[PDB]
Parts: structure tokens; sequence; C-alpha cells
RNA sequence: UGAAAUGAGCGGAGUAUUUGUGCUGCGCACGGCGGCCGCACGCACUGGUUUCUUCUCCGUGAUGCUCCAUGUUGGCGAUGGAAAUGGGGUGCCCCCACCCGUCUUGAAACACGGACCAAGGAGUCAAACAGACGCGCAAGGGAGGAGAUAUGCCAGUACUUCUCUCGUACUGAAAGGGAGAUGCAAAAUGCAUCUGUGGUGUGCACACGUCAAAUCCGUUUGAUUUGCCCAACACC
RNA sequence: UGCAAGGCCGGAAAGAAAAGAAUUAGAGGCACCAAGUGGGCCUUCUUCGGUAAGCGGAGCAGGCGAUGCGGAAUGAACCGC
RNA sequence: UAAGCCCAAUUAGUGAUUGCCCAUUAUUCCUUUGGUAAGGGCGGAAACAAAGGAGAAAGUGUAGCCCUUCCGAUGUAGAUGUGGCCUGGAGGUUAGGACGAAGCUUAUGGCGUGAGCCUAAGAUGGACCGGCCUCUAGUGCAGAUCUUGGUUGGCGUA
């Protein structure tokens, strides 16, 4: 026998009881994947700079409060 | 007898009940300043009043009234078949049962929300005694998330910790002539929980224009409230 | 009535008493009670509540670690103080990759034999949280440590291993059997490994 | 000796919850039932029906488990057993089990005569 | 539903089990003391006969 | 070694002194000046106790416990009887010298005892008055040697 | 029924304060005209006057952690086959009230099963896997089979080696290969040290300061600066 | 020494003024394990097929189903709650 | 001369503001139960014989350690909790019985919201058995055109 095709009656109540979430903010997941490669390549090397920029601060810093 | 721990406890505690009485001395002394210059300015305010409708009226000329600033509001019907955009704002009024009333600034952003909701409440503009009644009779605060009635003037003072709230008639002047600290004052005050009309309504169908009940109807709210408070 | 629709959801589940069936555990949760409610640190009222907390929930902690974020703290501290007493609610265990340690005070729920071994030999005590209460009552110069969890195989295994972007392990028994179709481009399909969220 | 003094006794309900329809088969006992029917009157709640047990009928702490005499009951089986109500006399009244024979019930009689120990199924006196 | 589970390969679809029309073929390990304490007399009973020899 | 804080873990539930009865919990330890199952009138397991107990005639005895001989059961509890007369307060006093907290309740005791010894001499002459104007048949006397 | 009376009400002492009305001073404000004229009596000077109107000021912590315990006048009750108050039983009056279980959008139904009672009557046992919770040990955990002697009451308990199994390392179809940090440097297996988070952002507790509110003046409750950041998340 | 990108150092910050110039019975985020259900029906506004139907098919919302209570004499869905 | 229809009032050109009746709703008072619950007390202050009294546990859950305060409470399918109730057997512990155990009968009351528990009487019976903590399972009936036994209106009828 014949039966309902399709409704969507119940649905926007069911979609608003745990609420609709917002967005996960900008910050966060924001990988580079996918993107222009050139540019990319060319943000890697000074990434790669800062890192040891900063492992010789971190020493500088050590050796100062040692010395008082 | 009374040895080491016990004695400490009871000088600490004779401290204590005569700086209780000290403060309890002056916070009385506070509040009868206050009132008396808070009851001076109201009755100049009406003198001045009059005097600027006379000049006005004997020159052929007209006096244009302030526009109202704050609104009372109270909640008519119940709690079935109500729409979700009606319902998302009865929830931000703080109105979610029936006979629950708040006071509201009326200012362009609340009165188009009053305008959404306007079959289920019934406003208006409250007086000076008003707004009196309410708070010395209906009065609650929120203290720790419960619902406590004001008894004295010490306990409004702890809940606000502001130089400008210490007493119940500088909840009132706040109210009523919508200070700076209006919001501070109603957002830590419990909705006010009051009775049916004695005497009965006449149509909650229909607004008041018609002969019913919902909608704005401007002081006459006041007579309206007499009846349930 | 009043229109209070969907306020169960704002209940949270917490636990209030422990599950535990030691003795001990229960005598040591009326003392860090004791201690939460009539003192004003913070740092007795996260011990009450670790103790309170599953077996699952309390992670061991390597003795390594422990040595390695000491030091991180030690290199910034002036040389006339006392380095602080590692507090760990759990389990202690021996580390073969660190051979040479410095000395330290420790106290923890459970220590291994070799774990406290390789503690006495290089010079530190281990402590109990009985003998820390007295030591030092308000938590004052401590320094408050937990195990880590990400790492574990059912961790691992969370999740849906079908889906793109996902690296999760499925369940099977036998390691040749799931592979093939949907997991390399030449059997019809192959999962994604990336996808942005 | 006499009970300590209690408020007054309330007893929000003194009829019994009856099971539905027990008066009409002999089989059926009248101890309580929760009916499950998808069509039962009494689940239903119509305003004819009987009523059904919940937290609301519950009784007031202060004067729950008090028989009328004033008293709380606490079985005892021997002698011996007189001597915990002894300093706790105004509170509690023994009650002598079924069971214990009419040899020993003479010298449990006797004994709490001079203790001062009320008993709930005693003798005369 | 099912959900997420191992795929199951429990091997059980013979007639293992004894019941009103199958013998069943089974193997249980009650007797497993009896025999130890068995095994050890006759050990001993051996080593009496067997005197002096190792 | 083993504290009272450990060993009232381990009996609270289960215990041969506990008596669960009804819904009502007591307790028949001999050392227990209430009846009541708490931690602090366990007689029996605190390391110090004391005791009110009634003497032969209409005296009154007070049993202590002084914690210094708790490995050796026959030597742990000792006797100070007291003549008849002595003043409820005096009692309290030397359950007090042993454990403070148990000054009120020994205090109470003292007194209960007191009111028994006199009621049960009231009774007994009563009973005897009414015995003698009864005949019997049998009466049974233990041998004396 | 005063076993804490917090009182404009109880107690004590004064019998005068100060709220309003009326009248009125200066300056400002307000209205009209084009600075002068008006001010119904607005703000400041807590402006003056006392003609009317009104009471004013002090006082009792818990050395009580909690529960129970206290007036007046009559009727009934003087130990009985007594009185009283609760239960229990049967009838009656006024009001209320469709037959249970079930499938179903919808049952009371002209939808099915339903004469009465007793006894019986339906999510169990085993194996593989996973998650939550309890317990032991921990880079290790644990057998199983079997033996040995207490042991010849005892199908239990006590003891034991190698081994076996899961794990500490993964990856490729396979032949095969196989994971530290820092510094100098740039070698088709580079060299040197070994007390050490590979880096960045956000991140308990603790340590050093500062600011608020409250305070029985001992200290508390919140914020924030800096350092290290544990667990954890994101990007490399 | 211009633009692009990642960092370091320093300053300022009604922490968001005034003009009708928001409000909240306003703690955010993240996981693991699992049930029932997958025949619907009615009403308000908008509608498609049909002469029409207590007929068939859809959009938004509220209900009955799963729910009594007080009203419309009586009624699953109407009015009040 | 409505007890009908359309308007309009509240005791009526006299004096200014609510005629009356009926809810599982609103306000308020008493009691219960559960919290994402909020606070206080818990070193026995001193003193006190019969012929003012008792209690006072550092605590999820009880006959709740005690006291104060605030908020919520209906529900099919379904999920979870309960020092929640009941039945046959096992390891412990503590009792009862020929001055009468189990079983059976009830206008026998008492207790608990309830599953149920306890006492009384037998003008019943004649030899075993109760409470508490753990362990264990062939562990709870109103209906399946359910199984077996007995009974029964139709009926002194065809
Ligand atoms: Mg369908
Ligand atoms: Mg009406
Ligand atoms: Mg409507
Ligand atoms: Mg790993
Ligand atoms: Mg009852
Ligand atoms: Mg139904
Ligand atoms: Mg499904
Ligand atoms: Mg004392
Ligand atoms: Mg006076
Ligand atoms: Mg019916
Ligand atoms: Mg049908
Ligand atoms: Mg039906
Ligand atoms: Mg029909
Ligand atoms: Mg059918
Ligand atoms: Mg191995
Ligand atoms: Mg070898
Ligand atoms: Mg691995
Ligand atoms: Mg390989
Ligand atoms: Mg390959
Ligand atoms: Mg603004
Ligand atoms: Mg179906
Ligand atoms: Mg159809
Ligand atoms: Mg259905
Ligand atoms: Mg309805
Ligand atoms: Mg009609
Ligand atoms: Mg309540
Ligand atoms: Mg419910
Ligand atoms: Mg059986
Ligand atoms: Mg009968
Ligand atoms: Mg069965
Ligand atoms: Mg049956």
């Amino acid at each position: 026998a014949k039966s309902k095709n399709h409704t969507n009656h119940n649905q926007s109540s069911k979609n608003h009881r745990n609420g609709i979430k917002g967005p996960v903010p900008l910050h966060l997941h924001n990988s580079k994947r996918g993107s222009w490669l050139p540019a990319l390549v060319n943000a890697r090397r000074v990434r790669k700079h800062n890192q040891k920029a900063a492992l010789k601060k971190r020493r500088e810093r050590i050796a100062a409060f040692a010395a008082k | 007898k009374r040895a080491a721990f016990k004695q400490q406890q009871t000088e600490s505690f004779k401290k204590a009940v005569v700086a209780r009485k000290a403060a309890k001395a002056a916070l009385k002394k506070t509040a009868y300043l206050r009132a008396r210059k808070y009851s001076r300015e109201y009755r100049g305010a009406e003198k001045k009043l009059v005097t600027l409708r006379r000049q006005a009226a004997s020159h052929g000329n007209y006096y244009l009234e302030a526009k109202p600033k704050v609104a009372v509001v109270t909640r008519i019907r119940g709690i079935a078949k109500v729409n979700p955009k009606q319902r998302k704002i009865l929830q931000l009024l703080r109105l979610r049962q029936i006979f629950n009333t708040v006071f509201v600034k009326m200012n362009k952003p609340m009165e188009n929300m009053l305008r959404a909701v306007e079959p289920y409440i019934a406003y208006g503009y409250p007086s000076l005694a008003t707004v009196r009644a309410m708070v010395y009779k209906r009065g609650y605060l929120k203290i720790n998330g419960q619902r406590v009635k004001i008894t004295d003037n010490q306990m409004i003072k702890d809940k606000y910790n502001n130089v400008d709230i210490v007493c119940a008639e500088d909840m009132v002047n706040q109210i009523y002539t919508c200070g700076k600290h209006f919001r501070t004052v109603t957002h830590g005050m419990w909705p006010f929980k009051l009775a049916p009309p004695a005497g009965g309504m006449r149509q909650k169908r229909r607004h008041f224009v018609e002969g019913g009940d919902y909608g704005n109807r401007d002081t006459l709210i006041n007579r309206f409230l007499a009846r349930m408070i | 009535g009043v229109d209070l629709t969907g306020i169960s959801k704002k209940s949270r589940v917490i636990r209030h008493h422990t599950y535990s069936t030691n003795p001990y555990i229960k005598l040591l949760i009326k003392l860090y009670k004791f201690l939460a409610k009539r003192t004003s640190s913070g740092f007795n009222k996260v011990v009450y509540q670790r103790l309170i907390k599953s077996r699952s929930n309390r992670a061991p902690i390597s003795l390594s670690r422990i040595a390695v974020v000491m030091k991180r703290k030690a290199v910034f501290t002036a040389k006339s103080k006392a380095a602080p007493i590692a507090v760990v609610v759990g389990d202690v265990l021996d580390d073969v990759r660190m051979a040479r340690i410095p000395a330290m005070r420790v106290c923890a729920l459970r220590f291994s034999k070799s774990a406290r071994q390789s503690i006495v030999a290089a010079g530190g005590e281990c402590l109990t949280f009985d003998q820390l209460a007295m030591i030092a009552p308000t938590g004052k110069n401590t320094y408050l440590l937990r195990g880590r969890k990400s790492g574990r195989e059912s961790v691992r295994h969370f999740g849906a291993s079908g889906v793109p972007g996902s690296h999760s392990k499925p369940y099977a028994t036998n390691r040749g059997k799931e592979t093939k179709r949907g997991r390399r481009t030449g059997r019809s399909y192959k999962r994604k490994a990336f996808r942005h969220v | 000796v006499k009970p300590t003094v209690s408020k007054a006794i309330v007893k929000k309900r003194t009829k019994r919850f009856t099971r539905h329809r027990y008066e009409l088969f002999p089989q059926l006992s009248s101890s309580w039932r929760k009916p499950r029917g998808e069509d039962s009157p009494v689940r239903r709640r119509y305003k004819g029906q009987k009523a059904m047990p919940n937290k609301g009928y519950g009784s007031d702490r202060a004067t729950k488990y008090i028989t009328p005499s004033g008293f709380r009951n606490f079985p005892i089986n021997n002698v011996e057993d007189l001597y915990m109500l002894v300093m706790q006399n105004r509170k509690y009244a023994g009650v002598i089990s079924h069971t214990v024979g009419a040899r020993k019930r003479k010298a449990i009689v006797r004994k709490a005569m001079e203790l001062d120990v009320r008993l709930a199924n005693g003798n005369a006196k | 539903p099912k959900g997420n589970n191992a795929i199951p390969h429990v091997h059980q679809k013979k007639h293992w089990n004894p019941c009103s029309s199958q013998k069943g073929n089974v193997k249980v390990f009650l007797n497993q003391p009896a025999q130890k304490h068995r095994r050890r007399r006759l050990r001993l009973l051996k080593a009496k006969k067997v005197f002096p020899r190792p | 070694s083993h504290s009272v804080d450990l060993q009232w873990v381990l009996v609270r539930q289960n215990s041969r002194f506990l008596q669960k009865r009804g819904g009502i919990r007591m307790s028949n330890d001999p050392f227990n000046n209430n009846g009541n199952w708490t931690k602090r009138h366990c007689g029996f397991l605190n390391e110090k106790a004391a005791v009110v107990k009634p003497a032969k005639g209409g005296a009154i005895c007070v049993t202590v416990k002084d914690g210094s001989s708790n490995n050796k059961p026959r030597q742990t509890y000792k006797k100070t009887v007291h003549a008849a007369g002595v003043r409820a307060s005096d009692v309290s006093r030397a359950v007090a010298a042993v454990r403070p907290d148990l000054a009120d309740v020994s205090f109470r005791r003292a007194r209960r005892m007191a009111c028994i010894a006199s009621r049960t001499a009231k009774v007994a002459a009563a009973r005897k008055a009414r015995s003698e104007k009864i005949k019997f048949s049998r009466k049974s006397a233990r041998a004396k040697r």
C-alpha cells in the first residue's frame, strides 16, 4: 500500500534541541596545506631560522640569570 | 575553667559585637540623609513642571513632556503554544511565568522587542508609588543564586558593594529616574512575582484599545498593578 | 507552571564520592577533605578532587619526566632557595632510558620498587601524603604533576577509521586481513589521509 | 516510664493503596502493583479513579516510626537484650518476639519491671 | 544497531553441544587432580618394585 | 601500628557487637555507656575508655582502660569500686581524667544507676509481701558444696 | 502564654527636636518685549519667621551545638460491664465515576483474548572482542600443562624451573631496512659533548609583585604582572 | 628599505564616550558507551491534483500521539491552563 | 414589561477606580522528596548523686551526625540509581523452640509513600527455625484459543 513520501515537519525542532553550534574560531585548525606552493616553501625557510633564534635566546637568558 | 583557646575566642567575639553595633548605627544615619535628599528632589521637580506648564498656557503656547524612559512589563498569558521567536524574547526579558513583572529601559532596542510579544504582555509607565510598593512588598535579591527577601539595609549594601547603593531608597531612586546604575540594580533583583488582579480582567485576548487587556496602556498600568501587588 | 525548557541540559555529571574499596584511600580522602574545607589553598582542593577521581583518570608518570621538568624549573631559580617537592596523585614508575638523576623529594600514592631504589640511590626521599600534610600543610613550595593519557591503545582506537582525515586503528585480530579495497587506490578507492576542518 | 513528648502526629493518609479491581477476582491480592496498561484509567489519572503512591505522601521526619504510645519499637529475644535500652528508656520500648516461649517470657517481664523499661507486648501491671 | 565492533569468527557451527538429539563433541578436565594423584602413586609403587635400580 | 581510625573503617558495617534489628542500630558492647553505634562510644575499640557499671549492694564501679597494656587482654581493664552515696560529679571526674569527651554521658549514667538500685529494692519488697500469702507447692534449693 | 519578646509596640530619660504649610531676602534659572518688564514661588545660600502642623533620644550575644519540656474558665473522667481518642466492620445520604490486557494515527466500541481456584510457566550457560568501574604488579605482566613434598584429612591449600604468550618498534607485494638532543659545520655512514622538555601559541598548582572589596585587624575573597609551566589542544 | 610573510622590542588602550546607542533563571569547549524509533495524524497561514470528499500530495509553526485538570450539554486535536 | 438580538454599566447626573460564581493556574502557609544545591557546628565551656531531661558520628547512600536557606517535582517507548522489598541453598556471627518450630486462619492491630515487616488470638498444629555481613541461583504471575488437577451457572433443565 502507499505511504508518506517525504516531509521536513519536525526536523528544525530536533536540530535546535542541542542547539546549532557555532563555527570554530579562525585561529584554530588554520592549516596551510594545499595553498599556493611557492609561497609555502618560502615561509618554511623563515620558520626554520626562527626556531634557531629561539634556542639561542634561551641560552642567553640562562647565562644572564646565573650571573645574577 | 576556661583555658587556652577559649579565652581569645571570647575577646575576639566581644570586639565583633561592638563593631557590629557601631556599623548598624552609622548605616541608619546614612540612610536618613539620603532619603531626605531624594524626597526634596521629587517635590522640586513636580513644582518646576507645574510652573512651566502655566507659563506656556498664559501666552498661547504648548509644553511638550519628556518621553518616558522606564516601562514596567507583566506577563498575562500561560506557557502553552508559544512560537519560537516569541519564546526566545520572553526568556531574555525573564518573563517565564504568568504575572511575572520586570522594569526595562524604554529605548529603541527594547521597544522593538516589546512589539513582537504584545499579545503576551501588558505594560505602561510606572509612578513613584508603584516603584516604591513593588520594592518594599515584593522585593527579592539574588544572593549566591538564592531568592532572598529584602529585610534590612545591610543586606542591600553587601550585595551591590557600590557606594551609590546602600539603602532601599537608593534602589528606588535608580529605577524611577533611570540612573546610571539602572542595569546593575535591576539585574541584581529576582523577577517580581505577583498575584492575580482582584476584581478581574476585561478580555485577555484583545488589545486594551479594543476593550481587552494586552498592549500598552500608558499610565493606566498603575491602577492595574495596584490590584495585583 | 514556569517555562524552563531544556533546563536539565545544564546539569553536569561530577563524582562526589569514591568508588574505591581501599581503607587507606578512604583515610586520605577524609584528611584532605578536612584540609580543603578548612584552609585557603588551591593545592588542597586540587589534591582532594584528584583523590576522588578514578583509576583510569589517575595515569602514572615517569621518573625521567619528573627529572626533566624539575631541571627546567630549577635553571631559573635562585641558588639560595630549596628545590620544590614533586607531588603526584598516582603511581611513579622507573625508566631504564635515563641512568643519572639528581636528588629529588617526591610524594606519590605508590612507588614501584625499582623507582624507589633509583630515587634513594640518587639521594632523594620517597614521601607519603600523610608525611606531606605535616611537612607542608598548605602545599607551599610544591610542584603538582600529572601523567600522560594520550598514547593509550584505547585512545588510538577511538573513532571510525574509514572516514577522510582519520588515522585510528581498527578492531581486528588478524593484522593482514583488512587491507585492499578502501585502503589502496588500486582497489576501488583509498581513504583520504587529510581533510580540512 | 513516660515517653519523651513530641509534636502532634499528622498521618497525611490513612487508607491503603490497593490494586486496581482486586475486589472482582478472588485470586488477586490487595498488595499494590503499578498499572502499566496503555488504556488504563488509573494510570491516566481520571478524576473518579484510585490514586497512586508517590513521594508527596511521605511522613514528617520528626514523628516518623513513632507508635501511638509515643515510643519506638525494638525487638528483643532474651534478658540480656534489656540492658541495651537502660539509658534510652524514654525513647525505645522492647517488643518480645513471637517465638519466645512462655517459660522465658516470665524472666523477661520480671527483669524489665525492675529496670523500668517499657514492653510493648507485656502482661498487665 | 551494530556499531563499531570486531568482525567475529567464533567457529561454533557444528553439532558440538550435547542436546536431546545430538551426542555432542566435548572434553572436560574434571578428573585432573585424581589423575595427578594416581600418577604419583603409580610412580612410588614402581620405584618400590624396582628398588634399588634408578 | 594500626590506628583506631583504620579499625573503625574495618568494623563499621559488620561486627558481633552491632545489633541491627528492625531499622535501628544498637550495640551490646560491655564498654559502651550509651548503646549507640558510633566511633566515640565504642569502648572495645578506642585506645582509652571508661564505663560506669553497677556493683553489689548500691555501689557504683568504674572500669578504666588506661592504654598501657592493650596487647594483654588479661590486664587491659582495671576496676575502681566506690561505695554508695558517691556524688555523680565525682564519678564523672574519674571518667574525665582519662577521656574528657565522655564527661556528660558518664554523669547521666551514674544517676541512672542510683535510681535503678532504689527502685529494685522497692519492687522486691512489694513482690515478697504478695508471695507471703500464697501456699505454693514446690520450691528448689541449690546444693551447698 | 514568654525556656533569648530587639519593639514608632518592651524598658528608661526628656518634653524638646525638625517634617510640611503659610510669609519673605540676595544671586542664578524660567517667560514676554526689544537691556527692561514679569515671575505661579524651580536650584544654591542646608537663607530667614515660628502663625498652624508633628513627639524625641538611649538600651539588653549565644558562657544556648541540637531536640523536648510552662497559661485561664467549665464539661467528662473517683478503677468501671468507666470515660476518651485513634483504627476496623456494615448500611445510608449529597457529589464524582464507560471493561481489563493488546495491535493501532485513533478503543469504551458492533476489533481480538477473557466461568472460578490451586500448583507450574519464559533474556539462561559457553566462547571471541570492545567500553565503563574495582583490585595486584609495572617496561614488564601472566599462565597453562606438569612435577615435588607437607601428603600417605585433602577434587582444597602451600611450593617450583625452563619454556610459552601479550607488550617494550615499525614499515614494504617482496628481496630487505629500521627512529635522541645540542653545537661546529656542510663530509654520497662528517666531527665533538651527554643533568636532559625539538620550536611557537593557549594553558592547573607553586613562587615574586601590584590593585580592589570585606575585616573580629590576626587575615580572607577576587582580579591581574612576571617565571616555570604539569595534563591537554592547535600549527610547524 | 617600497610591497609580501614569520618573528623580536616599545607605546597606547572612553576595555569601548555622547547621540533612544541592547538584554539574558547569559559557565564555554571536548570525548566515550549504548537504547527506542525509522506505519503517524490534526490545526493556523501558503498552496498543487480533483466537481467534491471525514480524498490524495507538499512549505512554516503549534499540538495529539505520550496528558490529565477547568470550560464549549456530549467529542484525541477547539478555548483556558 | 425576555430568560431573544445589538450596544453599554456595577448599586447609579450623589460625590470619582474591585457586583457575584466556579480550576491540579497565580500569591501565601504547612509537610515530603531530589539537587550543577548555598551556609553554620562537631578540642564535650563551667557546675550538678538518688530519696529540667536526653543527644552531639568529619559524614554519597539509614531510624538520614545536627541545624538554617533557596530552587525543581506530570509522562508512552526507553536509560539509569536505591545501607530498596521478597524466595531456595553456602561461608561466618548471634539467638529461639514440647511452658510448643514450620505450615495454616483473621472486623488482630502497629509501622512504612510503596514492595512489605512486626505483634495479638487460634476453643489450630505437632518438630524444627529467626535476625545481621558476605557468596550463589531452575529466585517474584491475572490473562500466552497457555499445561495438569479440582470446582462451577446453565439444571432437577434437554
Ligand atoms: Mg514511512
Ligand atoms: Mg472573563
Ligand atoms: Mg488564540
Ligand atoms: Mg607511545
Ligand atoms: Mg498507612
Ligand atoms: Mg494511548
Ligand atoms: Mg535504526
Ligand atoms: Mg563539662
Ligand atoms: Mg515608647
Ligand atoms: Mg472505569
Ligand atoms: Mg486501522
Ligand atoms: Mg482498550
Ligand atoms: Mg461501534
Ligand atoms: Mg488478530
Ligand atoms: Mg616474559
Ligand atoms: Mg638455564
Ligand atoms: Mg605497538
Ligand atoms: Mg618484516
Ligand atoms: Mg612497495
Ligand atoms: Mg552610548
Ligand atoms: Mg514498523
Ligand atoms: Mg490515507
Ligand atoms: Mg504508537
Ligand atoms: Mg491539552
Ligand atoms: Mg451544543
Ligand atoms: Mg522543597
Ligand atoms: Mg516523574
Ligand atoms: Mg533450588
Ligand atoms: Mg473477611
Ligand atoms: Mg523460572
Ligand atoms: Mg497462580
